[PDB]
């Protein structure tokens, strides 16, 4: 059911392995798709999906905007050292905006913060920017007086994010609406129980800890669920139990490609 | 698709 | 707050079966700054042909990255995640827990 459309920037004024100095990433229902960084000058494709779908205007247009993002995010890095008086260092600034489709409505969110804290949001509803501190509220105000900034980020949000995001849901549509059945293996140890749950997709899951068919929530250790390579994902849950309760204990997996709830036993 | 300025 | 120690999670993309191949994934969230050095370990040597995704972060800013490397688990070798992060004070070694 729901979709969302993200890009993520990062700037850092002391880039080292793995940290390019500027990098832009795309993600669809919170899988990258696209990718720009500061070496390769080039917005780049992350999944077969995008690049049979779009046209080499696409990239070229892509590129021609991360390469000119870039440029604002280096001069961000340095307005923002010297609004808080620092000396040069290590510092990262970071934007963040998307929409969500869902049901009928849309959500939509642009966001910036500096070494980690936030700085600056966009309110949507009002139309104005909220600003984390001093150094921010003077953002604030050259955003709300230029008179259009808020209200051109409204318009993105709304409609060009979302029209967007309809666009690669199609694209992607055997990708992002299939399902994949978790592979489920439980073990022991001297007696702890895990339940570990392998490739399914989408990440929504439940996976619950039952003795002689009793829920054990107050008891049941879990997990973030987390991405394989291939855009599946993974999840755990643990219980604690005494030696040799053994037989008792099942655990049970709740997933959209499963039409009953799995049940595994040691 | 991919507004940016200068805080 | 300067920093945010990482998290981190070891793991196979299928359930374990000794000399059949694999693939083992180290998942690393909730560090800031994204500064980071994360090595798949096999008996605390570099493995080969690991691969690093690309960065996402969360509305908290904290970074997230999978690293991922094939591989053809046996009873007996050792696999670890080792992360070095400045919200760490040394080096940091998360063991995966075969599970055959």
């Amino acid at each position: 059911e729901p979709h969302s459309l993200r890009y993520f920037y990062t700037a850092v004024s002391d880039p080292s392995p793995g940290v390019p100095q500027f990098v832009t990433v795309g993600s669809v229902d919170g899988e990258v798709f696209v990718r720009y960084d500061s070496e390769t000058r080039k917005m780049e494709p992350r999944v077969d999906w995008i690049v049979a779908n779009v046209d080499q205007q696409y990239w070229d247009r892509e590129t021609e905007t991360s390469r000119g993002n870039e440029q604002i995010f280096r001069v961000n890095l340095d307005t923002a050292r010297e609004r808080y008086n620092q000396s040069r260092g290590s510092h990262t600034w970071q934007c963040m905006h998307g929409c969500d489709l869902e049901d009928g409505s849309i959500r939509g969110f642009q966001q910036c913060g500096y070494d980690g804290k936030d700085f600056i949001a966009l309110d949507k509803d009002t139309l104005t920017y909220t600003a984390a501190d001093a150094a921010a509220q003077i953002t604030k105000r050259k955003w709300e007086q230029e008179g259009t900034v808020a209200e051109q980020w409204k318009n993105y949000l709304e409609n060009t994010c979302i029209e967007w995001l309809r666009k690669y849901v199609s694209y992607g549509k055997d990708v992002l609406e299939r399902r994949e059945r978790p592979k489920v293996r439980v073990s022991g140890m001297e007696l702890t129980l895990s339940c570990r749950a392998h490739g399914f997709y989408p990440p929504p899951i439940s996976i619950s800890w039952l003795k002689d068919g009793v829920v054990q929530e107050q008891e049941t250790k879990r997990g973030s669920t987390v991405p394989n390579s291939d855009g599946t994902y993974h999840a755990w849950a643990t219980i604690d139990v005494l030696p040799g309760n053994r037989d008792k204990y099942q655990c049970r997996v709740e997933h959209a490609s499963l039409p009953q709830p799995g049940l595994f036993s040691w | 698709m991919v507004l940016i300025r200068m805080i | 707050q300067a920093k945010a120690a990482p998290k981190v999670q070891v793991y196979s993309r299928h359930p374990a079966t000794a000399g059949t191949e694999n693939i083992l994934n180290c998942y690393v969230e909730g560090f800031h700054p994204p500064k980071i050095d994360i090595a798949l370990l096999k008996n605390g040597e570099p493995m080969k042909d690991v691969k690093y995704n690309d960065m996402s972060f969360g509305d908290d800013w904290t970074f997230q990255r999978l690293v991922y490397a094939p591989f053809t688990p046996t009873k007996s070798d050792v696999y670890t995640c080792r992360v070095d992060h400045e919200a760490f004070t040394e080096p940091q070694s998360f063991r995966w827990e075969p599970d055959f």
